[PDB]
This record gives C-alpha cells, structure tokens and sequence, in this order.
C-alpha cells in the first residue's frame, strides 16, 4: 500500500551496484540518527570511513555567501518533502577529488511509536 | 540546523 510505497525507493537505494553512495536518516530537528553505510562496505574500497567523513563534511560547509547545502536542503524538505543538491567536491586523504550529490525525503512512518524522519543518499559522482 | 560534531560522527560509525 501507500505507506510500504515509502519504502521501495529507500530500499533499493542500499542494494545499487556499480553506483557508490551511503545514506543517512535525520529527524526533523535536521540532527543524523543513523548512517548507512553497507554498500560501500560490502564493495570492499579501502577509504570508505574517509571517504564519508570527507562528504559529510562538504555538505554542512558554506557555500561561499550561501548556506551549506545541507541547510538549503533541511529547510526545502521540511516545507516541500523533498531536496536535492548540486554536486559539491571534497579531497581523500589521499589527495583525490571527489564530487558527490545528495537527494533526500521526508517519510511518514506507518507506526504510531515512530516519528517521521528525512531519509538522505548521497550519491558519488 | 547544527552540523555533527566529531563525536556525533564517531558515534554514528561506532554503533
């Protein structure tokens, strides 16, 4: 139905080959409660723990005169349900470029224990 | 919103 719906994309996100990413789970105060970070783990790159610190943290940073990304997409997807990034670029400890983008959702859980949440994939390019 | 501190993150990996 309509609420397990909510679920498929999310799913499917966890289990993409041939597509580096994590995702991570916000409540509505914008705070991160979780971080997926299994698809990056089971293909076996050396780097990953850097490799998510190094995005993270180029998400929250200013946009020059503009808020971070991170801010821009809390505030949009608070008010509209939904967000999206243009890619932002950060350095591995190695000295690699690396750009990534984000998409996230508010989702409406089913049980009444439950509160909603912002289900973020950041997706590398 | 608040960015994570380093401990957030470090928990977030942790557990």
């Amino acid at each position: 139905d309509i609420f397990e719906a909510q679920k498929i994309e999310w799913h499917e996100g966890a289990h993409m080959t041939g597509v580096e990413s994590f995702m991570t789970k916000q409540d509505t105060t914008g705070k991160i409660i979780s971080i997926d970070t299994s698809s990056l783990r089971a293909a076996g790159r050396t780097g990953w723990e850097d490799l998510v610190r190094k995005c993270i943290y180029a998400f929250f940073q200013p946009q020059g005169r503009e808020p971070s990304y991170a801010r821009q997409l809390f505030q949009e997807v608070m008010t509209r349900g939904t967000a999206s990034s243009p890619s932002y670029r950060f350095i591995l400890n190695d000295g690699t470029m690396l750009s990534a983008h984000t998409k996230c959702k508010l989702c409406y859980p089913q049980s009444p224990d439950m509160q909603p949440f912002i289900m973020g994939i950041h997706i590398i390019d | 919103l608040l960015p994570p501190t380093e401990q957030d993150l470090l928990k977030l990996a942790l557990y």
